[PDB]
């Protein structure tokens, strides 16, 4: 019964962890005209 | 540099937050849009005394649906009239959509700051303003320079501008980023007030009026009857307090019932006796 | 034959929203033989790749934006909101227009031109700089006639959209135009548009 409440116990402490996301590495970041576009350009539905 | 302070007021006047919501109704579900005419009186003080509904174009609320010749001509007519206040700001109707402006409501208000620095872009949602509160809100701007420098948009010296809070709905939309929200407040004088009280003021006659005499009795036969099932509960209820130490009520609806039943026979009888006795 | 099946049921949930219009402050232009359209006050050059011909000589048609004019002189700029203005500027010729097409405000500059030289100053690139000019604003024929020397003619027009504004008297307004920040390719470029008004 200890064995399985510690591993119950590891399993929830030991957590997630990244979850790392798309992130290009720097110097390939053009934010301000990332946010330029974001500012201008326009999402489109798609449609037969 | 002069920074906006967070003290300053939006005085909407009775007149105009009434035309305001009536021209946001009857344009449900579009979206309706008009002119506020009134006075920057100071620094900190922005009067709405009056606004004016605009035609409804397809275009929707955009600084395209300002037709120049309505509005011209309508500021001509009302200056003939006794109305020669400048075109303090814009309103239009977000209906549901909550109190907040988008791009294009942002461009339009960009529109109306250039010409004069002091304009609100004040909106109201007609379907939200069910009886009781009133959704409507009043924002201006912040300069794009003012913001990405770090410095606050508005410059605060007293409580004035934080007594209510912002909304997420509005938060999501922009608020604090791009416009920040101007208190609201209504300059209802005592004549307008006494002249709205007569919405709903009653009579000098049904101050006289009994009630159908038929029906007042069968009223109390009604409400006596549940009078008596309550006071039943109330009896079976009591009982268990005893064998119970401190651990709805058939009382509270009975003290209800009570009081209905007394204010309504109190007043029946003493309104027939009036009655009697002023009327030979 | 005797088949007599049920028949099961697949819901598709079908939902979307339009956001908020987003307003492209985008100029076209076809002036020698390059139909290009550059989005803006940071300039970036949609479509219509380095440029055959130098930016200066589109540099000039850059609402919403007016000049500084001092209290005694009428800002025709200013009052003519909140519609804005309509300019018609020959330099090559090039016209504002506000259009609702899509889901974009667009405030066009469309710009169009003619009569480029085999060997003129405005295609090889070269370009030292816009000395401050002064545009004399005068009115014609109930028309805002600005007059301009280009130093490096403009008959630059104004019409409000309220019809009603009144006409400043002929000033000399001084516009200092000049191409702060760039790349040589031309596709990232900042823009000054600083000019005051003088009597
Ligand atoms: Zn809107």
């Amino acid at each position: 019964d200890d064995i399985q409440q510690l591993l119950k116990k590891i399993n929830e402490l030991t957590g997630i962890k990244e979850s790392d996301t798309g992130l290009a590495p720097p110097a390939l970041w053009d934010l301000a005209a990332d946010k330029q576009t974001l500012q201008s350009e326009q999402p489109l539905q798609v449609a037969r | 540099a002069p920074a906006v302070d967070t003290a300053e007021q939006v005085y909407i006047s009775s007149l105009a937050l009434l035309k305001m919501l009536k021209h946001g109704r009857a344009g449900v579900p579009m979206e309706v849009m008009g002119l506020m005419l009134g006075e920057f009186v100071d620094d900190y003080t922005v009067r709405v005394i009056d606004v004016f509904a605009m035609p409804q174009s397809g275009t929707g609320v955009s600084v395209e649906a300002v037709d120049p010749v309505f509005q011209a001509k309508m500021l001509d007519m009302l200056k003939q009239t006794g109305r020669p206040e400048m075109v303090v700001g814009w309103y239009h109707s977000h209906p549901g959509f909550g109190c907040w402006l988008s791009g294009v409501d942002i461009n339009t208000q960009q529109s109306f700051e250039a010409l004069s620095e002091r304009a609100v872009a004040v909106v109201v949602d007609p379907i939200q303003s069910v009886k009781g509160k009133v959704v409507i809100d009043a924002f201006r701007l912040i300069n794009a320079n003012m913001m990405v420098l770090g410095h606050e948009p508005r410059q605060t010296t007293s409580n004035l501008g934080h007594l209510n809070k912002p909304s997420i709905q509005a938060l999501i939309h922009g608020l604090n980023r791009h416009y920040y929200s101007i208190t609201i407040n209504y300059r209802k004088n005592e004549l307008e007030q006494k002249m709205l009280l007569n919405l709903h003021k009653k009579s000098w006659m049904e101050g006289l009026t009994l009630q159908d005499y038929s029906e007042h009795c069968k009223h109390n036969e009604s409400v006596v009857k549940e009078m008596l099932e309550l006071a039943k509960n109330y009896n079976k209820a009591v009982e268990e307090e005893d064998k119970m130490t401190p651990e709805q009520d058939p009382k509270r609806h009975l003290e209800e019932h009570v009081d209905v039943l007394m204010t309504s026979n109190i007043v029946q009888c003493l309104a027939a006796m009036l009655d009697t006795v002023v009327f030979k | 034959g005797n088949l007599l099946f049920l028949a099961c049921y697949c819901i598709g949930g079908m939902s979307a929203i339009k956001p908020d219009m987003k307003i492209k402050l985008r100029m076209e232009g076809n002036v020698n033989g390059h139909h290009f359209v550059i989005d803006g006050m940071d300039l970036e050059v949609k479509e219509g790749g380095p440029l055959p011909f130098a930016f200066d000589i589109l540099t000039t048609a850059f609402n919403r934006v007016f000049a500084k004019y001092p209290d005694n002189i009428q800002d025709y700029f200013k009052q003519s909101f909140p519609k804005g203005y309509s300019w018609e500027r020959s330099l090559c010729n090039a016209r504002n227009d506000i259009t609702m097409e899509g889901d974009t405000f667009y405030n066009k500059v469309r710009f169009y031109g003619t009569n480029f030289p085999a060997n003129g100053p405005v295609m090889q690139k070269k370009t030292l700089k816009w000395e401050p000019s002064t545009e004399k604003m005068y009115v014609r024929d109930g028309v805002l006639t600005g007059d301009i020397e280009m130093a490096l003619d403009f008959r630059t027009t104004y019409k409000a959209k309220e019809k009603g504004v009144k006409l400043p008297g002929a000033h000399f307004v001084d516009h200092c135009i000049e191409i702060l920040s760039h790349d040589k390719d031309y596709n990232k470029v900042k823009l000054y548009e600083h000019a005051v008004a003088h009597s």
